[PDB]
């Protein structure tokens, strides 16, 4: 009925139970801290098996304080997210508990957090193009409706303003509900989202769970499954659009890197452990959209140490249908939308889907950026005179595109203050095709930057 | 004159890039020599 | 009543059988009068790290606890005096007593308690507050490489707070924390020296952890050094702290668990430094009008080898903070003393709590700046506006140039930015232009010195001063002779 | 009272010991070798408890010959070595045995070599520059009391040369003395130096110690530490200036590692000991200036092939405040006294 | 080993056929985290024997 | 060793001796091996203590 | 008994089926083709690698 603490190493601890009730493999237990400074309730979650009538388990709370030999109790049941409609336009932690009133939410129904990805039977490939006002993703990676996206970052790249951009282009004409998560970041962008969504006249529609990077690892990986949980209840029964934010999946994996290493198992490699891409893919296959409903994911990945060999951006980096890179070199050379056009790719970029007027455009464009790549380390030791005639204009008008390719940005108002712009996609196509057959010789490199519409380029060209 | 400008301006081009491929070849020499020790000394003390 | 004895005594390790009753990171007691904390803990056995001195301790030895989980002495009565990590009085000045006590390990306030920042928190070096503004409770970095100059800079930030600190309005006063892990103690005496002469003394605590000491008190320098401003932090007051570095405590901590026996993860280094640095950064934050307010600015140092910006600790770190600051030595060999390369250095929060007059008297500086290094890289090699665009350049580079200390007010830090921007010095030779930019002062100091009392009441500059100061300058540049320059005239 | 031996493996020994006798960290021991004609003591220090009576020692002579369950006797204090006025002019080893004449300096008063660096509160907050007559160094590179001098390229250009010299100088000018430490040394060379200083007749006034290449590690530690006893002995006392000439600093860390992997720990990145910084920590802070007198030191440096990122040469470049390069050019020019001025600064 | 069992069975009946393998690393990973995760040593770069 | 021992005799008796050892890489390979096979901690390159 | 090679610099160059003619073999070669391939075809690898 009760059982006693063994040993408590840290955010994990064990426990002994009489014979004939030892719990099952998922499963909540609270225990109690009686010390005056910190005083507490802490559950804790069953994670393996020991024999002898013995659990290892985790904590969802910092284990400072306690002492051997205290009581635990069994709740019986995996642990429960306040899940229902209305939950929307409120913030919430990992245990489902409401931020600003304690009490609220407590008479809603509850469900799990564990639950089976759907049967194959119901999946269906879809491919609808999704259309953003910006030039790089509308010509090179199209986006899809139904689909996951990605963003692979560095440090310091600029990927949390893409965020809010993309926010701010999607939220506002969405008709469904939208629901962010956050695992392991920093609370200022989170306090700055609450107070710009607060007079968007957003935040009515939107519910926020939060997870950040103060927190032990043991509740770093399940903000995840809560914001999940929230999504499949509003997409199997309501059956509306839903949307998913999801940033920092790398600190997931940190936290699992942890735990599992205090759990005492045999590293893997690069210091990871075993059965990594296991959990990576059991996160990974419960975000789709069947035939009848429809679900869209964003998410934000970290690169660390700049090494994009590593494991774990590798074994995330083959569950995607369109991403995006961003390289620390064109950051420094001042393209602030720092996306590579040659490590990005999207699925639906055929003459099928998209038209043949797209097709060949974007493949002039991608040979003339590999040929300057190739000739570039000629160009860094002696210069550009040793080239020919025609890899010269073509060195020149590779360089017109790249600076053409950056475009201002919408929510760089705080620190630039020069309102952004929005594109149709033609006006993109057409441009494209006129610098391809290079119609702009004479026009100096300057005015290709930040420019947006190429009625503006033609309006700044006399600026000089 | 040209030509004098030029060579010299090629010559202060290399030096540089040499030097940041050695201390590229130098930070890749010290992560092999501690990847190869970290995994041998994990294999001897696994047992 | 509750007595143990020690099993094992390791290196930096002690094991203790016994003593079923205790709590978790619990202080332990030692013969030897030193102090213990226990992290792991087993159904035989309690292990232990011990900390200071530990070879008196032994094996066969008594242990006793002592009921209080791992805490800091803190009180009002710190101020003006220097202490070791665990809290005794290292200097014999006397003794200290404290009020209160305060536990390491608490939680940073939610989402909710926080509160956007609007206060600009001035420093005397001019050649960032106009480049990178800074505002009080907002994060920020310094990284660069060895003998470039940057507690010089640690040390002029502490020093300006004089003027506030005499001003006598709570509201106004600045309190600060300097700590330091792994340093030379020639370098300490120089520093609370140096602080000495300047009379800042008394308003400042600082924590010292020397070179020679084990790793135990290298693992625990900051947490007592933020501590204290995090108590003063729930009474109202405004707290700035500086750490002196933080890769001295990250090897402590590897050199640690590679003593505990856990595996590694990249060069030796486990995978728990992201959380421990991520407590330390994240402990600081900017409180709502509910709590009171307050601030808690830190101002952390990473040294770097040959400029690797894309290592481990550097890159983690450099996500973690907000903004950074990067010094560049090959700069710094050329004789230029506040050497900050402006073209990667950069601050996201600043902006909004600087001063309007200081927003509108630098006119983008930084697209100045940049157009200047590309039209020199252009030049090497080989217009008249682009000579002009390139005289003005280099002059408006010449004059960032600080000397040591000397940490200017905001009244002649925006008299200068004024007089730079809008063109002046064209005609003066650059070779004398440093004691120009001095003298010229003074005599604002002595004649017309209700200038400056504008800036203090409305912070902005009207046209009656700006003309005044302007008539000012113009009947000043023809008293003033140089041995190469004359009055434009 | 008395224990005995349990495992020989290596260099390592292990030891027994009865209930309430286990000698303290950094203890003293004696063990004597009288089997076969290799006949000789050991002496042993204490490294780590093991529990149960068991203690982990390292010892100072190889181990060859040596029988399990012999008897082994305490000092009851660290190592000890004697230091008076009347110990220069004679070369020691790193126990305190004389060398040139056995049985000399038995009457001597005798230190510890495991001392405490001085309080916070007597250091000086000043930086005073330390003048010679040397008008080659002081325009360019002036040296600071108390400070640590790094000087690396002899490659036969005369450094023993610049050694006498200064040697000479700090016995005129300031009245001072001087100390003498080698590491790992070549015997050929410390006999050769031992040959040419008594030739030049400044063997008075100045101390040697020796530590051998070929010796078990143990030493390479102890000779730096018995220096530094002298050393600091001569300063206190006597309220004279000293100079001290530390060479080899590279392999001291070498050695410290060897050690560090005899006794099992788990190594650290690029094959390091995980407690090499407060080690050279200790040793440099071990120097200081106080009461009106200090000790100045030169040290001779070896880079891992060039690589200055390396952890020994960054951890040991944290100390140094002058550096001082060797040229094989100015020399061949006739430039008698060799130095680089281009390649040589102080942060002074 | 089904697929190769399938084609085994209709090679022997006299017939054609023709095998395709999507990936070798993903069963090659997935055989090394299930023996690293029983207790047997490690390999060469963490592949075991 | 054993070369070492029958040089020194006539080394000790006013005598001139040159010794070649044809390689020693080996030797320390053998080393490193007989170290291995029993329980030797292993540093740079599985080399013993 | 043979190899394919594909990189991603071809199939960027322009080069639909993206394989490289330098590292690509097969043991059979002109066992396997029917005979009017094998003496239409002749050695034009080699004449690709040189
Ligand atoms: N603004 C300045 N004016 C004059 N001298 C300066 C200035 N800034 C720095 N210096 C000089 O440069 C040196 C700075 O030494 P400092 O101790 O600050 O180095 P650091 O780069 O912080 O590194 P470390 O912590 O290793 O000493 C001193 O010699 C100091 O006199
Ligand atoms: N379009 C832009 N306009 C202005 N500043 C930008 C832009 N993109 C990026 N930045 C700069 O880059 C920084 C973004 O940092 P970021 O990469 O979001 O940090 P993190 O990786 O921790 O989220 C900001 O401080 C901002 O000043
Ligand atoms: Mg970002
Ligand atoms: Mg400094």
């Amino acid at each position: 009925t009760a059982g006693r603490v063994v040993r408590i190493t840290g955010p994990v601890v064990d426990v002994e139970f009489p014979r004939g009730s030892v719990p099952e493999l998922f499963n909540a237990l609270h225990a109690e801290i009686t010390f005056g400074a910190l005083a507490k309730t802490l559950t804790l979650e069953v994670a393996q098996h020991l024999g002898d009538s013995l659990v290892r388990c985790i904590s969802m709370q910092p284990t400072d304080g306690l002492v051997r030999g205290v009581e635990v109790t069994d709740t019986g049941a995996s642990i429960s997210v306040p899940v229902g409609d209305g939950v929307k336009g409120h913030v919430f932690n990992a245990l489902g508990d409401c931020l600003d009133d304690p009490g609220y939410g407590k008479d809603f129904e509850h469900w799990s957090i564990h639950r089976k990805p759907p049967a194959f039977s119901d999946l269906e490939p879809r491919t609808e193009m999704l259309e953003t006002g910006l030039k790089v993703v509308d010509l090179l990676t199209p986006y899809v409706r139904g689909g996951k996206i990605a963003l692979f970052g560095g440090a310091g790249v600029g990927k949390t303003v893409l965020i809010q951009e993309m926010i701010n282009r999607i939220a506002r004409n969405f008709g469904g509900t939208s629901v962010f998560a956050g695992v392991g970041e920093r609370t200022r962008e989170g306090n700055d989202l609450w107070v710009e969504l607060a007079d968007a006249n957003v935040l009515k529609d939107t519910a926020l769970v939060f997870g950040q990077m103060d927190e032990p690892p043991g509740t770093r990986m399940r903000v995840a499954l809560s914001a999940l949980t929230m999504a499949e209840f509003f997409r199997d029964e309501q059956g509306q659009d839903v949307l998913l934010f999801i940033d920092n999946i790398f600190r997931f994996t940190q936290a699992g890197s942890e735990v599992s290493t205090l759990l005492g198992r045999m590293p893997s490699a690069v210091g990871y452990q075993p059965t990594l891409a296991d959990e990576m893919g059991e996160l990974q296959e419960r975000i789709t959209s069947t035939r009848g409903r429809s679900i869209t994911s964003m998410q934000a990945v970290y690169v660390p140490a700049d090494d994009y060999t590593d494991p774990a951006p590798a074994t995330t980096f083959a569950h995607l249908d369109a991403t995006t890179e961003l390289s620390r070199a064109v950051f420094s050379k001042g393209i602030f939308p720092a996306v590579d056009p040659l490590a990005s790719s999207s699925t639906i970029l055929d003459p099928a889907i998209v038209g043949d007027e797209h097709y060949r455009v974007a493949q002039e464009v991608i040979r003339i950026l590999q040929r300057y790549k190739d000739l570039q380390d000629i160009i860094a030791i002696l210069g550009i005179d040793e080239l020919s005639e025609e890899d010269k204009q073509l060195v020149n008008r590779a360089r017109r595109i790249e600076r053409f390719l950056s475009q201002n940005m919408m929510a760089a108002e705080q620190f630039t203050g020069q309102p952004g712009s929005t594109v149709p996609l033609k006006e993109t196509i057409e441009a494209f095709d006129k610098l391809t057959k290079g119609e702009f010789d004479h026009l100096p490199e300057q005015a290709f930057f930040l420019i947006g519409g190429l009625d503006d380029l033609a309006k700044k060209a006399e600026s000089l | 004159a040209s030509r004098r400008r030029a060579m010299k301006s090629a010559t202060d081009n290399a030096d540089d890039l040499i030097k940041a491929l050695t201390l590229a070849a130098n930070r890749e020499r010290q992560a092999q020599i501690t990847q190869e020790i970290s995994e041998i000394v994990g294999g001897a003390n696994a047992l | 009543e509750e007595i143990g004895t020690v099993i094992d005594a390791g290196d930096g390790i002690a094991h203790v059988e016994g003593l079923p009753s205790v709590m978790t990171q619990e202080l332990l007691e030692f013969p030897g009068g030193v102090l213990g904390v226990a992290l792991n803990l087993d159904e035989h056995s309690v292990g232990a790290v011990i900390l200071g001195e530990f070879e008196k301790i032994e094996e066969g030895q008594q242990v006793k606890r002592t009921g209080e989980v791992l805490s800091v002495p803190v009180g009002d009565a710190f101020l003006g005096r220097v202490v070791n990590p665990l809290g005794q009085p290292i200097d014999g000045q006397g003794d200290i007593a404290a009020e209160t006590r305060r536990a390491l390990e608490l939680q940073a306030p939610s989402v909710v308690q926080r509160q956007s920042v609007s206060e600009p928190l001035q420093t005397g070096i001019k050649a960032i507050d106009a480049m990178t503004p800074i505002g009080r409770g907002q994060r920020q970095l310094i990284i660069g490489d060895r003998k470039t100059g940057k507690t010089a800079v640690c040390v002029d930030t502490i020093l300006n707070q004089r003027e506030a600190w005499l001003t006598g309005d709570p509201k106004q006063q600045v309190r600060c924390v300097y700590v330091a892990i792994g340093q030379k103690g020639t370098t300490i005496a120089s520093v609370k020296r140096a602080l000495e002469e300047g009379g800042a003394m008394e308003y400042t605590t600082i924590v010292a952890a020397p070179a020679s000491d084990a790793a135990g008190f290298k693992w625990l320098a900051p947490y007592t050094g933020s501590a204290i401003g995090q108590h003063w932090m729930y009474n109202g007051k405004h707290v700035l702290i500086v750490f002196d570095d933080l890769s001295k405590q990250a090897d402590a901590y590897r050199a640690i668990s590679l003593l505990l026996r856990r595996p590694p993860g990249r060069e030796a280094f486990p995978g728990d430094v992201f959380y421990l640095h991520s407590r330390l950064l994240e402990r600081c934050a900017k409180l709502s009008d509910e709590l009171g307010g307050g601030s808690m600015t830190g101002l952390p140092i990473i040294e770097t080898k040959a400029n690797d910006i894309s290592a481990f600790i550097p890159t983690n770190v450099i996500s973690i903070t907000d903004g950074q600051c990067f010094l560049e030595s090959d700069l710094f060999n050329q004789g230029v003393r506040p050497a900050i390369n402006v073209g990667v250095s950069v601050s996201r929060v600043g902006g909004a709590a600087q001063i309007k007059a200081m927003k509108e008297v630098a006119g983008s500086l930084r697209l100045d700046l940049s157009q200047y290094r590309e039209l020199e890289a252009f030049a090497a090699f080989a217009d008249a506006a682009s000579k002009a665009q390139l005289d003005r350049g280099a002059r408006l580079v010449e004059l960032l140039k600080q000397p040591q200390y000397s940490p200017l007010a905001v009244e002649e830090q925006v008299v200068a930015i004024f007089l730079g921007t809008q063109g002046h010095l064209d005609s003066v030779p650059v070779e004398d232009v440093q004691r120009f930019e001095s003298e010229l002062l003074e005599h604002v100091k002595a004649s017309h010195s209700d200038i400056f009392d504008g800036i203090r009441e409305t912070k902005k500059l009207s046209e009656e001063a700006e003309e005044k100061l302007v008539s000012v300058i113009n009947e000043f540049k023809k008293g003033f002779q140089a041995s190469d320059g004359s009055s434009v005239v």
